[PDB]
RNA sequence: GCUUGUGGCAGUCAAGCGGCGACAUUGCUCAUACCGAAGCAGAAUUCGGUAAGCGUCUACUGAUGAUGUUACCGCAAUAGUAAUUGAACUUAGUACGAGAGGAACAGUUCAUUCGGAUAAUUGGUUUUUGCGGCUGUCUGAUCA
């Protein structure tokens, strides 16, 4: 499945879902009758409203179950994505229900369509066509409350970040926003809160970035200190195939101790070995050596606010991620420049000179102006005969008819 | 412009007139006027249709070749224009119709030998 | 059908009176609002389309373009209209004294059993200083507020057996109205080409009454822009020739027209297919309104005029070019 | 605007070297409305072949006009003709098949498909 | 050096423009916008003229030239011959052709000292070719493929092949035009590398599909720097 | 002063009506165009309203028939009315957007259908009953 979500159709409440189910066949049903009308078109007639009422709850819940993907079956790290900011039992009993209600609502179309095409009355058919809708409000009545958690859910998940497990990407990871929330808009173009609070970001973000003509999208962690907020990084760290970087500090931001960092890291230690993680920092050694015991680990003093110290690390990272006659030449090229974007005085193109001329496709391009000629003199100036050198041979043709013109048999 | 000649009757085929056929080898064939195109059809030979060009010519008629006529010549080796040149060319047609016109003066009337 | 022109019935006459003309511009130079003419057949030509943005910009294009025989026009007399709350009013009319036998022939259906006496009492109001005329012309000016003139076509020079001049107003556009009757005072006995109502690219609409098939056909038309791309003295000699041509050619193909004489004075060639059969009056008027479009302004740079003979598949456009083809002579 | 000569249900024979046969066309892509819109010169219809790599049985695919072979009217003035009508196997987007492209191509064909043009080497 | 732009929202940028180390040629049509492309990038080195061929938009496909003339196909007007020659340099040679074949571009390739032509093209014109051009003239099929002009962009720096071509097709033809050769592909996969693309021995524009890896390697094959 | 959209049975409560009782209540049984709201970032989209536009003997019509006589030129009371859908350039790969994708206004160019004209040209179409050719029939026979 696809990392997109946003094509979810919405789900109206229950309230207005109503409303609009019943005023749709009102206005797309025709609606005069009398007691003389023949039973056969009376029963017709309602029967196709009946029909069309069942079909429009029909297609509602049909379509709320394409939009919606099945929480279990899209990619076990969505699974426990969706899972985490969305109950399953929840999530699976709204779909459930709604599917329920379908079936419920064939089983009033079967029911009364059946009763009404045997009646014999106007109000038999009338009072049971208000029998037939009357259980679908009943039914859609008291399913407003699983519907609202359904639109809250549809409006929320189509907004979550497109992050593709399956291509490289590198996630972060550290203690609550040290220094780590910064680093993300550093790599690439993109936004994340700068403002130091404990959990600056409570949910997942992506940084695309582009290195070897290889695509990387850079991952950045809400954080972590269970809470539930904290479970989607887990997920996350496991089921991502990705080299993650720990952040710590050392001498500027936040004052914090390293024992505290080093002792939380060996918690996490087991479950992300086979990520080939990398430490980045903004008895100190010796804290850091207790983590350094992986072979597959390092550690990178660096400050995070200039350049220099973000492409080595990520250089490093990178790298770590795919570890698993004779030519002519006109002197005049070269004696050019490269095309200046803001120069004034650069070499003014047709693009321009079209609006200067009131637009675009209002200017007529003219084939002239660029002309090569020994002098122009006049710029605007059977036809097989304009070749030069004829002139020249005419004096080969004047004396032709000298000895046709004075011999009988044409003269 | 520089309407082609019919291949069929020799016939220039101004703007808008005629009717041409693309084949596989198209070399491209033009009609100036629908007999052309549906004798073609009945191949129907350009050496026997007494009037066409192609015959007169062919059988003696008129002359084949003449000297103002291998001017013909068209031309692809354009060379950078002028008034003057333009201005001179005209001359050239008016002389080359004079003289065209004057070897237009006797053939058709050479023939009557032998029925002086 | 079209419930537009339904009922299909009958025109009212063979010629098709203007309803409408250009609204008015009273700062402009006084000048006239149409003209009549005749079908001269049909023709084709060949240009290049300087139109931007065009698939076929710069390239060559080839199109059915009309030519409209439009001899020279003289003014009979003048007419004075006043706003009423019942609608226009024709006040006063005014002659130039001297109608030509063909103004006089319209009046009169069995002409050569007519004694002929035309315009009698009225020509001997001019045996004065115009204290009459001159009188009727002054309350024109001092009531009238819109001046249509009063003119005839020159019959005479067209190859027409009718001889029998087509009469109709044109309405008149200037500020001063003083000044536009004094432009008709000048004018009276007076000819007019198109040449000073009309010019190369100019948008203009044509009027008229379209082919019979003996209920069908014979009904007025006003098929609305439509262009003129040249506007030919006829009387002068390469009105059929161009720029980029340079060779003396008349727009006349060779053996006339279908059902056609020859051209001998002005014409327009006029973009598409105006209604009307050959031999039918044509009445032109220009735009109604100031059009402003892209092809509208687009002109036409004429690069070659079809003038073959249309009697069945032509070869050559003039009997001289002819001469690249005797027994029955020589 | 051209004359249309390719009825619906026509089939013709095929222009290009993919190794088709001949081509059967059932519709036309962007079909109007009014007697069915004939195809012509330059139109994408879609088409299934009816002998060639056998794969294709019942197969529909798009395929791009090259030839007409009926008399139409052209913007250049003179009026021409097609020896035979055949089209060439492209997808959608224009991608051609066949790296080459034999016998009269449509010059207004040509220049509305780009690539169609520079796989054919007997344009006009 | 390598430029990424579009002609009418199209990748295809040899069908509509041609372009040597003396002359450009650009095809005229509804937009404008591409002019100003190799404009911006030429300006006063080499003269760019708006024209077209046959009245085509195809001025690429249908025509060949090196940067010592020009070769035009049978349907070349005079109108586009004669504001052609007055509108380039002194030595710029215009002759057209007499063959089956119209689509110089797609059925020759040449450069400014080699050339290939279709294997069945008639002998008379490989001289023409030869004496218009100056240039050495080689019946050849690049991998089995018949529209070299198409699927081949050559130079005097280098020149670049449809994926199909092997290696071993490569080194074969390197022989002949004695350059190092690449084979893939232009405009985000596209076959027809000829037509996606123009280049010379100073300037590569290519389609706006155009990838990283392969624009650079047109780069590095055709030398730009 | 008929008609459409919201169920049967059973039960609590009550704004009120004077012991009855509204709604709440518990158990099973449009594709087009213009506006307002929508986590509507873009594209696409739903919802509500507006236009109901836009789509899956006699009816009619040809003709004729005192307003001094005729003819020309005019006004208009009145009746009918039409245009419609889609596509290409540019504004665009800009705005927006981590990315994938990706508009709008204005300025231009075309295509389908509908309708009024045209027969310049293309064609179904021949009593050019125009040429050339042919079959039988000629008159004894070149001549038909
Ligand atoms: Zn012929």
């Amino acid at each position: 499945m696809q990392l997109s979500w946003k094509d979810i159709p919405t789900v109206a409440p229950a309230n207005d879902l109503l409303d609009i189910v019943l005023n749709r066949t009102q206005r797309k049903t025709p609606t005069v009758i009398r007691p003389g009308f023949k039973i056969t078109r009376i029963r017709a007639f309602y029967m196709r409203k009946v029909k069309y009422t069942g079909e429009g709850f029909v297609e509602k819940f049909e379509d709320i179950l394409k939009g919606f993907p099945n929480i279990n079956d899209v990619h076990p790290f969505h699974r426990d994505l969706m899972d985490t900011l969305y109950e399953k039992n929840h999530y699976k009993i709204s779909l459930a229900a709604i599917s329920r209600a379908k079936s419920l609502v064939e089983q009033v179309a079967r029911d009364y369509v059946r009763l009404l095409k045997f009646g014999q009355s106007l109000f038999q058919c009338k009072q049971l066509k208000r029998a037939a809708l009357g259980r679908m409000a009943t039914i859609v009545k008291k399913l407003r409350d699983p519907l609202a958690y359904l639109e809250q859910v549809r409006q929320h998940i189509g907004r979550l970040p497109s992050i593709d497990p399956n291509t490289r990407t590198l996630l972060i990871c550290g203690y609550p926003n040290v220094g780590k929330s910064s680093f993300l808009r550093c790599i690439t173009k993109s936004d994340v809160d700068v403002q130091p609070y404990a959990f600056t970001t409570k949910s997942l973000y992506v940084g695309h970035f582009d290195y070897k003509y290889l695509r990387f999208q850079a991952i950045d962690t809400p954080g972590i200190l269970m809470n539930n907020i904290e479970m989607q990084s887990i997920y996350a760290i496991a089921h991502l195939r990705s080299c993650v970087l720990y952040f710590m500090d050392l001498s500027e931001q936040c004052g914090f101790t390293i024992e505290a960092q080093v002792k939380l890291f060996h918690s996490i230690k087991p479950l992300f070995a086979n990520k080939s993680v990398m430490v980045v920092i903004n008895e100190r050694a010796q804290l850091l050596e207790s983590v350094k015991e992986v072979p597959g680990v390092e550690i990178m003093t660096s400050s995070c606010q200039l350049e220099e110290n973000v492409m080595e690390v990520r250089n490093k990272a990178c790298e770590k991620l795919l570890a698993s006659r004779t030519p002519f030449i006109p002197e005049s090229v070269k004696n050019l420049k490269k095309y200046d974007p803001e120069d004034p005085n650069r070499r003014k193109l047709a693009r321009d000179i079209e609006a200067e001329n009131g637009g675009a496709g209002v200017f007529n391009v003219n084939l002239k102006d660029k002309y090569l000629l020994e002098d122009d003199e006049w710029k605007n100036d059977v036809y097989d005969f304009l070749d030069p050198e004829i002139a020249a041979k005419l004096q080969a043709l004047e004396e032709e008819e000298e000895k046709l013109e004075n011999e009988g048999f044409y003269n | 412009m520089r309407i082609y000649q019919c291949h069929f009757c020799s016939s220039p085929c101004y703007p808008g007139h005629g009717i041409m056929f693309v084949r596989n080898d198209a070399k491209e064939f033009r009609f100036c006027r629908s007999k052309c195109h549906k004798a073609f059809k009945q191949r129907r030979n350009p050496r026997k249709l007494k009037w066409t060009k192609a015959f007169r010519k062919a059988a003696g008629k008129e002359l084949a070749v003449d000297s103002t006529l291998t001017f013909a010549q068209r031309r692809n080796v354009p060379v950078r224009y002028n008034r003057e040149l333009v201005a001179t060319t005209l001359k050239a047609m008016a002389r080359i119709e004079e003289i065209r016109q004057k070897r237009e003066r006797a053939f058709y009337k050479n023939r009557m030998r032998g029925n002086k | 059908g079209h419930l537009g022109f339904l009922p299909r019935k009958r025109a009212a006459s063979i010629r098709a009176r203007v309803k409408a003309f250009p609204k008015d511009d009273r700062s402009k130079p006084v000048a006239l609002t149409s003209f009549l003419g005749y079908k001269a057949g049909m023709t084709t030509i060949v240009r290049d389309l300087d139109r931007p943005g065009s698939k076929f910009h710069k390239r060559e294009v080839v199109e059915a373009v009309t030519v409209v025989d439009t001899p020279p026009v003289v003014v009979v007399g003048v007419v004075g209209y006043v706003e009423t709350p019942r609608g226009l009013r024709s006040l006063t009319t005014v002659w130039a004294e001297h109608l030509s036998d063909e103004v006089k022939r319209r009046f009169y259906k069995n002409w050569y059993k007519s004694k002929k006496k035309a315009f009698t009492k009225y020509s001997a109001k001019y045996a004065q200083d115009g204290a009459g005329i001159e009188r009727e012309l002054a309350r024109i000016k001092k009531y009238a507020s819109v001046v249509r003139v009063l003119v005839h076509t020159q019959i005479r020079k067209t190859p027409l057996a009718q001889k029998k001049a087509h009469l109709a107003e044109i309405q008149l556009n200037g500020g001063s109205i003083s000044e536009k009757v004094d432009w008709a005072r000048e004018h009276f006995e007076k000819t007019v080409a198109v040449d000073s109502v009309f010019e190369q690219n100019e948008m203009i609409d044509a009027i008229a009454v379209t082919k019979g098939h003996g209920q069908r056909g014979y009904h007025s038309r006003t098929s609305i822009n439509h262009k003129i791309y040249r506007v030919g003295k006829g009387d002068d000699e390469a009105n059929g020739a161009t720029s980029f041509d340079r060779t003396k050619k008349t727009i006349t193909p060779m053996g006339g027209f279908v059902h056609y004489g020859e051209i001998k004075n002005d014409f327009i060639m006029v973009k598409g297919c105006i209604p009307g059969n050959r031999k039918r009056i044509v009445t032109l008027r220009k735009s109604l309104y100031t059009n402003t479009s892209r092809k509208a302004l687009e002109e036409v740079s004429l690069k070659w005029i079809d003038t073959a003979s249309k009697f069945g598949k032509g070869r050559f456009q003039t009997p001289a070019e002819k001469h690249a083809f005797l027994k029955k002579d020589l | 605007r051209i004359s249309l000569g390719l009825p619906v249900g026509a089939i013709m024979n095929c222009a290009d070297n993919s190794g088709a046969r001949n081509l059967y066309i059932i519709a036309v892509k962007g079909s109007g409305s009014r007697r069915l819109p004939a195809a012509s010169l330059g139109d994408m219809v879609m088409a299934t072949v009816k002998k060639g790599k056998p794969e294709l049985r019942k197969k529909v695919m798009p395929a791009i006009v090259v030839r007409q072979a009926k008399s139409w009217r052209r913007r250049d003035g003179v009026f021409l003709y097609f020896e035979d009508n055949a089209g060439v196997i492209a997808n959608p987007k224009g991608e051609m098949k066949g790296s080459a492209i034999t016998g009269p191509v449509g010059k207004e064909c040509a220049d509305l498909w780009p690539r169609v043009a520079s796989n054919s080497g007997v344009v006009v | 050096m390598a430029t990424r732009t579009q002609f009418e929202n199209s990748n295809e940028i040899g069908v509509f423009s041609k372009l040597t180390n003396t002359y450009c040629l650009v095809a005229v049509g509804g937009s404008e916008n591409f002019y100003s492309a190799f404009e911006a990038e030429l300006g006063d080195a080499i003269p760019i003229v708006h024209t077209t061929i046959a009245g085509t938009r195809i001025i690429g496909r249908m025509t060949a030239g090196n940067r010592r003339g020009l070769l035009v196909p049978t349907q070349t007007t005079d109108q586009e011959l004669q504001h052609l020659r007055n509108s380039l340099p002194d030595s710029v040679k215009i002759q057209r052709v007499e063959e089956r074949l119209s689509a110089l571009g797609n059925v020759i390739c040449c450069n400014d000292y080699v050339a290939l032509v279709h294997p069945d093209i008639d002998r008379e014109t490989e001289e023409l070719i030869s004496d218009v051009l100056g240039v050495e003239v080689f019946r050849q099929t690049i991998s089995g493929n018949i529209l070299v002009g198409s699927y081949c962009s050559l130079s005097n720096q280098g020149g670049l092949v449809h994926p199909q071509t092997s290696v071993q097709d490569q080194e074969e033809l390197s022989s002949l035009l004695q350059v190092p050769l690449v084979a893939g592909t232009v405009n985000r996969g596209s076959s027809v590398v000829g037509a996606g693309m123009v280049v010379n021995d100073y300037l590569a524009v290519t389609g706006l599909d155009t990838t990283a890896p392969e624009l650079s390697v047109i780069e590095s094959i055709f030398r730009l720097q």
